[PDB]
């Protein structure tokens, strides 16, 4: 029993990993993606007074 | 709707399609919810523009969710359940009754 | 139905003791169990009757239930119809859509019944803005041989079931020196099925909405307990007592 | 599908074990070669009987 | 005498293996398509950030 | 009867769902494409603008 | 709804959490070949089962 | 055709519940072994049998 | 759940090994063919009836 209890909140599980798995990911992603777009603007910023 | 208006309205129809996915897959997670009803989702729109004729309007917008049922049905087969429990009680207590002197 | 579904296996069961009962005229448990069993298959008459009746009951209920859902919905309609118009003509694109969803709501008159409306010609544009945008000429509504219906409200029909005796009235007025009730023609897909089922006409006299489907079924079922309950009256009455005194019955000079 | 329906086939195997009992003790009526075992069986029977 | 209650105590507590079987096939079934009905989404979540 | 009276019209089952799922997946990917087809008119304006 | 996807990830998970429970939760059963083993699982039963 | 492709999905939902339902009524001679199980599905023969 | 999964399913062995050792204990006791086989089961029946 007490082991039970320690195992119903403790240490692992498939699903639980595995969604912060995509979750991050697709957070890495969405990142990358705007970063990338405030890049786009340093060449906008730099053609304003270019 | 303008070009930023076209930009969400599209938009806004692939909110609401997560919005209707995401009440299919809580109906889904309700598929064991032995006390659950029909809760769904309805849908409008905008913007504006002009010849004559008609009201006019344009876009896309989510409206609310709703159920509805033969709600005395429930009523119906609600006293069903107490007679139920009526006679089963009874049942079992004649068994209990004839097991004392077979 | 099916062989055992009580009623029938009763009727058997309340045999079976008598051929006991015949076998042995005096084993008084026969009787004691007999006049149980017999007497649960009365109760399933009782029973049955109360199943029946009661769903009949909740069938006339539909009626209220029904008028008041469509009544709403019949103002709820005519109220759309408002938001099309104005003091002035407006632009083409939307309203067309508007309409749909409230023409689905024609539909459910279909559905329900069934009702229409006039459509014809007429001019959406201004250039001096002295200008209407309007209902009737488009939509103006007639229903079950009456035809009065405003191109955007409810008017008033009713139903009621008395305060004394208590039971279901239906009424209408109008204003054209002339003032009659509801009751039209009325009948339709829903509309028609509880009307048709329920009993339709009303004889106060006979305290009964007379012909109903359901309602002359009843009849029916009360036409075979009436009749078996005089045969085992004539059987039972057969049977030897030592004074007879009669049931007391009405106008009996 | 959500009122009338999905549970019945639930009910079968229920209703299946219910003929699964109902056989049984129609095969102890028919390993003792008797009638009835219990009160509430035939009355006539007991009747009849005692 | 105790027979009878043996058997009753029994089957106040008796599992019918099969029936609760099946109902884990409704759960497990069930169970399974949730799961994908899940993956489905988190797929869904990732595509569209085209 | 009353047993019945939570499966086909409005208390939860599996069927229903899983294919209504199915539309808004369609839905929502024909909805992707469009605003991605979007970000070129965005394009052609810019330039145009330029 | 837009945190709530965040939270939809955990609820993907948190509502096959409720399955991952429902499956073993069967399973002791299954092992002890019991309707109930808790003393909450229904009290009634477990009173008379006293 | 056009405004029938959004309805059309349903169709094919209409006819996987048809076959839902057709299944199931096998399901009544399934467990019934007769020919019908219900007086509307044919009032003669159940009456005649009477 | 977490560290549940890591040992319910070694739980679930630990749980066979001791029905097995049961099941192939009263193997034993019918090989045998006694109610019990050592001192250590039932020590009063295994004394006295020595």
């Amino acid at each position: 029993s007490v082991y039970s209890e320690y195992q119903s909140k403790s240490g692992v599980n498939t699903n639980e990993e595995l969604a912060a798995l995509i979750q991050y990911q697709s957070s890495y992603g969405a990142a990358a993606k705007i970063v990338s777009t405030v890049d786009q603007m340093l060449d906008t910023l730099l053609g304003l007074k270019s | 709707m303008g070009i930023f208006g076209t930009l969400y309205t599209g938009v806004t129809g692939l909110k609401a399609s997560e919005v209707q996915i995401a009440t299919t897959g809580n109906n889904i997670s309700n598929a064991n919810a032995t006390f659950y009803t029909r809760q769904r989702v309805v849908q409008t729109t905008n913007g504006y523009i002009t010849t004559g004729g008609v009201q006019v309007g344009t876009g896309t917008a989510v409206e609310s969710i709703v159920r509805l049922h033969d709600e005395y049905s429930y009523y119906k087969l609600k006293g069903a359940s107490n007679q139920l429990e009526y006679t089963k009680y009874m049942a079992s207590t004649l068994q209990e009754i004839a097991q004392r002197f077979p | 139905d099916l062989q055992n579904t009580g009623i029938l296996q009763d009727l058997e069961n309340y045999n079976k003791a008598w051929n006991d009962f015949a076998s042995n005229p005096n084993e008084n448990a026969t009787k004691i169990a007999l006049v149980k069993a017999s007497q649960t298959l009365t109760e399933s008459v009782n029973n049955t009757f109360a199943t029946l009746d009661k769903i009949q009951k909740k069938v006339n209920d539909d009626i209220k239930n029904t008028v008041d859902e469509i009544n709403k919905i019949g103002e709820e309609i005519a109220t759309i119809n408002k938001q099309i118009y104005g003091q002035e003509a407006l632009p083409t694109e939307h309203a067309n859509e508007l309409r749909d969803r409230r023409d689905e709501l024609e539909l459910t008159l279909s559905k329900l019944v069934s009702a229409v409306a006039s459509k014809n010609e007429i001019n959406q544009d201004n250039r001096l803005d002295t200008t209407i945008t309007d209902p009737g000429h488009q939509y103006n509504l007639s229903i079950e041989g009456f035809s009065i219906v405003d191109g955007i409200n409810f008017h008033p029909l009713k139903l009621d079931y008395d305060d004394k005796n208590k039971s279901y009235s239906i009424y209408y007025e109008t204003p054209d020196e002339k003032v009659r009730d509801l009751t039209a023609k009325i009948s339709g897909g829903q509309l028609g099925a509880q009307l048709d089922l329920r009993g339709r006409n009303y004889s106060k006299s006979e305290g009964k909405y007379e012909d109903g489907i359901i309602q002359g079924y009843m009849d029916s079922l009360d036409t075979f307990a009436k009749t078996m309950i005089n045969e085992t009256n004539n059987l039972y009455a057969s049977s030897a007592k030592s004074s007879v005194t009669s049931d007391y019955l009405s106008g009996l000079k | 599908m959500r009122i009338t329906n999905k549970l019945n086939f639930t009910n079968s195997v229920n209703n299946s074990m219910g003929g699964q009992s109902a056989l049984y003790q129609i095969s102890q009526q028919l390993a003792s070669g008797l009638k009835i075992q219990n009160s509430y069986e035939d009355a006539s029977t007991y009747i009849d009987n005692t | 005498l105790s027979v009878n209650v043996q058997s009753i105590k029994s089957n106040v507590i008796d599992v019918d293996y099969g029936e609760a079987m099946m109902n884990l096939m409704q759960v497990q079934l069930a169970y399974q398509a949730s799961l994908k009905a899940s993956t489905t989404i988190s797929q869904l979540s990732l595509l569209n950030y085209m």
